């Protein structure tokens, strides 16, 4: 859903 | 960071600063002379225009820089929205003389347990606002280790954190780490050991429904070591 790597 | 306070300049010399085009983009952990350990969506990137960048504090200086002759990501990195093993190992091109502003952090034991309620730290040059901009110079938070399934709770991260992940909130509400300080090093305890690496969070950094998450290392030394070339 959801998970945003700190990229 | 978002509410975190700048390091005392070289304080961290493990330190490194993953690069595009003279861009900072990720953070790093030096974990051997020849070796960055760093997140792997990270590496997402041509290649041909990354550097690392190590013994910095303002990131508009030139400090000691690297080309990456590999990138080695874990074997079974599963991107977005699995986000499984995220960690990709960068061989430098070139061997770091360690000094008293660049040198290796050790690697935990491999049976080292990031248990809930233990005292850590990470730092990084990532944005410092919502939509705001990287970091000037090198910054730290202070984060404890929650308990994991309360992390997995509905309202949180939903089911969705492995075992090889520590879930992290610092002291307050408006204190989190933000985009750029991924791949930058959690350390733990008194003894400031290696025990994270960060990877993800949500699109708002400080959403306390979804709370930052490490990648854990003890369960991924053994590869660190058959990669870099140890044991």
């Amino acid at each position: 859903s959801g998970k945003v790597p700190l990229s | 960071i978002i509410g975190g306070r700048e390091v005392i300049p070289h304080s961290r010399p493990y330190m490194a600063s993953l690069q595009r085009n003279g861009s900072h983009l990720c953070g790093g952990v030096l974990v051997h002379p020849k070796w960055v350990l760093t997140a792997a969506h990270c590496l997402a990137q041509r290649m041909a225009q990354l550097r690392l960048v190590l013994g910095l504090h303002t990131l508009d200086s030139p400090g000691l820089t690297f080309h990456i002759k590999a990138a080695i990501q874990h074997p079974r990195y599963k991107p977005v929205p699995a986000l499984e093993n995220n960690l990709a190992l960068l061989q430098l091109d070139g061997k770091v003389k360690p000094s008293r502003t660049i040198r290796p952090l050790a690697l935990p034991s491999k049976r080292q347990v990031v248990a809930a309620g233990t005292r850590c730290s990470m730092a990084g040059w990532g944005l410092t606002h919502q939509g705001g901009r990287l970091s000037r110079v090198l910054r730290e938070l202070d984060l404890q280790v929650l308990d994991t399934r309360m992390c997995n709770n509905s309202r949180f991260w939903n089911g969705s954190l492995s075992p090889s992940m520590v879930c992290l909130a610092a002291d307050s509400k408006d204190q989190a780490p933000c985009k750029g300080d991924s791949g930058g090093p959690l350390v733990c305890g008194k003894g400031r050991v290696l025990a994270g690496v960060l990877s993800f969070s949500s699109r708002v950094c400080t959403d306390i429904f979804k709370p930052p998450v490490a990648t854990a290392v003890a369960p991924y030394v053994s590869w660190i070591r058959k990669v870099t070339g140890r044991s």
